[PDB]
DNA sequence: GCCATTTTCGGCCTCTGTGAAAAACTCCCAAAGTTCCGCTATCAGTTAGTAAAATGAT
DNA sequence: ATCATTTTACTAACTGATAGCGGAACTTTGGGAGTAAAAGAGTCTCCGCGAAAATGGC
């Protein structure tokens, strides 16, 4: 989470997928410390579920989180795989110093 | 087209399963399968029995033993997958492996260097 | 969130007083949800009182810009909110969200902004080189002194040691007093002033 | 990404078995002459004079052009030649077995990454392609 | 960076028999990559031979090259030996000549 | 355009990729196949490692040039790290051997 | 080696304070003044002379050299 | 000067083993205090190496046997001390 | 927000054909200029107009 | 260094290894200080100094502190390079 | 053994910021932050004085 | 080789300044509890892709 020109900042999605788990995780432990009723229990241990799979795998489970680009979420599985992801973008072709 | 086909042509699927670690309908490769039927034939015991696969290029490329060449390929989570639920160890003898982490390829000018290493590795087993 | 407004109000609910259960619990879901979005909405977290003074301020220009057709300046905002100027510029920088580092740039769509972000904490090799060559100079230079004033200026600026050192230590080792060491610095310095050992040393400022 | 872990990791695998060569005759004339499959290729079994017990090739020699003139004025027909196929190096291939290296003229030499280059020259043309 | 004339001798002297690497886009090809010694020439564009614009499948009608140092000695002896166009010119899909 | 040493991505600790940035050229997966296939070990390695992603690595070999020693000693690319700090994240242990 | 003051002929303390009588300015100056002048001084002594003639020596000159600068 | 790096390759054999012994005298004669065998006519460390090689001068044998000739005559200084 | 004062500066750059410029008529015949020859190594014809 | 690469399944017991604190509160930065917050995704504290050889409070801004964990906020004066690995 | 729904793939270079909407006040309290003052550590600048070494003269 | 003098090495003291640390008080900011007519089922638009293979269901 970097300052751009103009007071701007650049950010992950990997941030938004973090802070909706830490979030649900915070307010799952709420829930439990009120002795909540089961449902909300429930409902609050699926939501968690989600974030989770969302921040692993987005898109896999069911329809993708998406931020204020109307986009899905960039998740650890998309930054790994694809043609744009880390061992062929990065790993196997790689942009060097010395050339012109 | 044949330094091709031989690739294609690289699994085994064992139809007598002997004594050797081998289970009937399994496909491995066939390198390993010569190697323990010469051990064994030397051990005077009972040698496998096998029926070659031909593979096209893509499920031959997805079948090597190496996961990291396999995951960079294409279909990173599956692979990524059954490695991790096999428990699946890299040894780094192929170009892509050492062309990802940094290292010589086993491969003209970098060959003698790898010999090297497992010479060594071997006299140090000892 | 609103669930658990919902049982606040359950808590504390009285139905001696003759109201429905919607009446009071409606207060409680919506303080809930409300606050809820002020702390969890933003990657960078704005306090409640700024994001409702933000609000404010958003529900005041839109009012001024509906009234007189144009977007209302700062001096306005600031003469109609009946708060400073400066404040209002002030709530005004801080109502950005993050950008992602995914968003592809121009018309393309496999480029995206995160490859146009530098690394400007990393120190450039010629920089590195450079200090190098000012460390070796240094010690050269030095070797051209006595071994006195020579160890006097490397303890006092921690030249090859982990520590600067003041008067105190310095004149301890010497068994000397403090201003000895003071005076031997002060040779030390004007003796390396002079151009005759000074040439190498001047093409680093 | 098929064939990037092919390699030259020794000289002779010492193996008899080979693939049989011919000339490719589709119809009343030859398609491509014995010398051209030939040209670059180590003998298998030895080229025996037809009609005749000579040894006029012997095993392991490579077939250069001088050889493809000696094979082309005795008429020969069939002969045997080791590939990569029928290699019996554990991993990779051997020199014998692969035979002469295109783009230098001699035997290919110890560490050639043999299969990136049969994968670049196949894929290089892909855009140049479309009884009496 | 005052360009002054004892540094285009040095550089004179830097380039002498130090190899460089060209390289066009798309690379189908080994041959796509080979190895040259450069020569210091007045201008901003990159002077090829025409022989090996076969081996480049290169026309000048507004195609770039790029270039690369070989920095170790290793690699300029692996660019000399190698990757130099006076040992490529046989192809190695056929063993035809390619600087025809 | 032409570069020797510039600026760095971010992330990546990779040279920046164009002409307004001062960035390098692209040593693409055709490239490593062309090197590979000429047989050029020491080269891939100096693209692969020194001239993108060693932090340490490219910083000597830098030193080593000012001072006439070609030499370089190759380390551990940045983007490898990033990789395995993923897959680590991705709640799966990958370690290397030793 | 030209007009250049007499400090950046490295001179010593005391050497400089004798010779800050002005009776000398640059080294042109100080290379024509001879024996005759150097040892007058009742300052200016045999260590002092053999410093003085070393520094020129590094300059590649001699005490008393005539020259018409 | 040199061009075209047939002779080198017909007195090794195979280039990858020539390309490394060239490099081994290449840094011998640049980083170490080692001097050419033959006249240097103004070229790199790489070119003479090459040239060496080609002469017949540097082979693999060679450099390891005078290598372990410095291994030899250093440990027997190391004791003489 | 958060700018304070914006300078812009305008150059005019006479740019000159050298070698590498793309030249091109209307008939789909483009290249690069590959050499600036003097007017003494044009062809020239029985009139002297190179 | 190494001569090959194990993977597998991690256990919770070796996450906990691989850790070096725990994330408590979605918080990244403060708002107007720009200053990472403590427990959160960017905690000084759990993942490294943002400064070298610095601490958040600035009273250990030297070297000479190397490796010493500041009492007043808990970062280790080290290098900002360990935000990469932590 | 055969449908039927998922899953994953789709060439290499160079330039090339985006997005833009969206709805609360009010009161109370404790902690961080700004400013000011006092005490203390540290140093540059200068002078004086005393005892001893370097050095020139004889 | 020996004496007398200037310079050197080492103490003390005063001037003047500057930065850093700690305490008192004031203003600014930040978190939390409360609001009593009643109000008591969501999006949310799209869907302009094809071919081949790997998994369930019968
Ligand atoms: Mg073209
Ligand atoms: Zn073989
Ligand atoms: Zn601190």
């Amino acid at each position: 989470l970097v300052p751009l020109d103009g007071g701007r900042f650049a950010t992950s999605d990997l941030n938004d997928l973090y802070r909706r788990v830490i979030n649900r995780n915070n307010r799952l432990k709420r829930l439990l410390e009120l002795a909540a009723p089961d449902i909300i229990v429930r409902n609050e241990k699926r939501m968690l579920q989600e974030s989770v799979d969302a921040l692993l795998d987005n898109g896999r489970r069911g329809r993708a989180i998406t931020g204020s680009n109307k986009r899905p979420l960039k998740s650890l599985a998309d930054m790994i795989k694809g043609k744009q992801g880390r061992f062929r973008q990065n790993l196997l072709g790689k942009r060097v110093d010395y050339s012109g | 087209i044949e330094t091709i086909v031989r690739q294609m042509l690289r699994k085994c699927t064992i139809t007598f399963a002997g004594d050797s670690e081998f289970l009937p309908g399994e496909t491995v490769e066939y390198s390993q399968v010569k190697i323990a039927n010469r051990k064994l034939v030397e051990e005077g015991k009972e040698p496998a029995r096998f029926e070659r696969e031909l593979l096209g290029i893509t499920k031959a490329s997805l079948a090597t033993e190496s996961f990291i060449s396999a995951a960079s390929f294409q279909e990173t989570t599956r692979v990524l997958t059954e490695a991790a639920v096999s428990g699946k160890r890299d040894d780094l003898r192929g170009l892509k492996e050492n062309v990802i982490v940094g290292r010589l390829i086993p491969a003209g000018t970098g060959f003698a260097y790898h010999q090297d290493r497992q010479a060594k590795r071997a006299q140090e087993q000892q | 969130e609103g669930n658990i407004g919902l049982m606040k109000a359950v808590d504390k609910f009285e139905y001696r007083r003759g109201y429905k259960f919607s009446t009071y619990a409606t207060w409680w879901i919506r303080q809930a949800i409300t606050r809820s979005i002020a702390d969890q909405a933003r990657t960078i977290r704005i306090p409640v009182h700024m994001i409702e003074t933000i609000n404010k301020l958003n529900r005041i220009s839109r009012q001024m810009l509906q009234e007189m057709g144009r977007e209302p300046l700062p001096e306005e905002l600031a003469e109609r909110m009946q708060m400073p100027e400066d404040k209002i510029r002030k709530v005004l920088k801080i109502a950005k969200e993050p950008i992602s580092m995914e968003t592809p740039i121009g018309d393309d769509e496999d480029s995206h902004l995160g490859d146009f972000i530098e690394d400007t904490t990393l120190e450039l090799p010629l920089d590195s080189a450079t200090a190098t060559s000012l460390k070796a100079a240094t010690r050269d230079v030095l070797a051209g002194l006595t071994p006195r004033e020579a160890k006097v200026l490397r303890m006092r600026f921690g030249i090859d040691m982990n520590t600067d050192h003041t008067l105190e230590e310095v004149g301890k080792q010497f068994d000397v007093t403090r201003e000895r060491i003071r005076q031997i610095e002060a040779k030390a310095l004007r003796k390396l002033r002079h151009p005759s050992r000074s040439e190498v040393l001047r093409s680093f400022l | 990404d098929v064939a990037q872990d092919v390699v030259v990791t020794e000289h002779d695998c010492g193996t008899l078995e080979g693939v049989v060569m011919t000339p490719h005759i589709e119809g009343g004339d030859v398609k491509v002459a014995l010398t051209e499959l030939a040209l670059g290729r180590v003998v298998s079994e030895d080229i025996l004079k037809p009609g005749t017990d000579e040894v006029l090739i012997p095993r392991n020699t490579l077939l250069d052009e001088k050889w493809c003139k000696v094979i082309n004025d005795n008429s020969v027909d069939q002969i045997k030649v080791r590939s990569v196929v029928t290699c019996d190096s554990d991993f990779g291939c051997c020199a014998q077995c692969y035979g002469r290296d295109l783009a230098r003229g001699h035997l290919v030499n110890q560490g050639e990454a043999v299969g990136v280059i049969a994968a670049q020259s196949i894929g290089e043309p892909g855009t140049q392609l479309t009884i009496q | 960076e005052r360009e002054e004339a004892v540094v285009w001798d040095i550089l004179d002297e830097v380039i002498r028999e130090h190899p460089v690497l060209l390289n066009r886009a798309p690379t189908l090809h080994r041959l796509g990559i080979q190895a040259f010694e450069p020569v210091l020439i007045e201008g901003k564009a990159i002077q090829l031979h025409p022989l090996v614009c076969a081996a480049y499948n290169a026309d000048f009608d507004g195609d770039q090259m790029a270039v690369h140092v070989p920095l170790t000695l290793e690699a300029q002896l692996e660019a000399r030996t190698l990757m130099m166009s006076t040992n490529n010119i046989l192809s190695p899909a056929s063993g035809d000549p390619i600087i025809v | 355009h032409a570069r020797s040493t510039g600026s760095y991505s971010l992330v990546t600790q990779q040279p920046l990729g164009g002409k307004a940035q001062f960035g390098g050229q692209r040593f693409g997966e055709m490239e490593v196949w062309a090197l590979e296939a000429y047989g050029a070990a020491y080269t891939l390695q100096e693209m692969l490692t020194v001239k993108s992603d060693d932090v340490n690595g490219r910083t000597k070999m830098y030193k080593n040039i000012v001072d006439g020693n070609h030499a370089m000693e190759p380390g551990m690319p940045e983007s490898f790290n990033v990789l395995l700090k993923e897959i680590r994240s991705l709640g799966i242990n990958i370690e290397l051997e030793d | 080696i030209l007009l250049r003051p007499v400090d950046d002929l490295e001179l010593t303390v005391r050497s400089a304070n004798c010779l800050k009588a002005e009776a000398i300015h640059y080294i042109g100056d100080l290379v024509q003044r001879t024996e005759v002048e150097l040892l007058k001084t009742p300052n200016l002594g045999k260590k002092s002379l053999t410093e003085i003639k070393d520094v020129l020596a590094s300059r590649g000159l001699s005490l008393g050299m005539r020259l018409e600068n | 000067a040199r061009v075209t790096v047939q002779d080198a390759v017909e007195k090794i054999g195979n280039r990858f083993d020539l390309v490394l012994v060239a490099a081994r005298r290449a840094r011998q004669m640049q980083s170490g205090g080692k001097d050419a065998l033959v006249p240097e006519e103004n070229d790199k460390p790489t070119v003479i190496a090459l040239r060496e090689i080609e002469e017949g001068l540097i082979t693999k044998d060679v450099l390891d046997a005078r290598e372990r000739q410095e291994q030899q005559e250093q440990e027997a200084a190391e004791l003489a001390a | 927000p958060g700018v304070l004062k914006i300078v812009k500066v305008y150059l005019a750059v006479k740019r000159r054909i050298q070698p590498g410029d793309k030249m091109a008529g209307r008939h789909g015949n483009k290249g690069v200029i590959s050499k600036i020859n003097p007017v003494e190594d044009m062809p020239y014809d029985e009139n002297g107009q190179p | 260094e190494f001569d090959a690469i194990k993977i597998g399944l991690a256990s919770p017991d070796m996450i906990r290894s691989w850790s070096f604190g725990e994330v408590k509160k979605p918080e990244t930065i403060n708002y107007r200080t720009f200053k990472p917050e403590r427990d959160g995704l960017f905690c000084a504290r759990i993942f490294g100094p943002v400064k070298d050889y610095e601490c958040l409070c600035g009273k250990y801004k030297r070297l000479k502190h190397r490796g010493v964990i500041c009492e007043k906020c808990g970062v280790e004066v080290t290098q900002t390079k360990v935000r990469r690995d932590r």
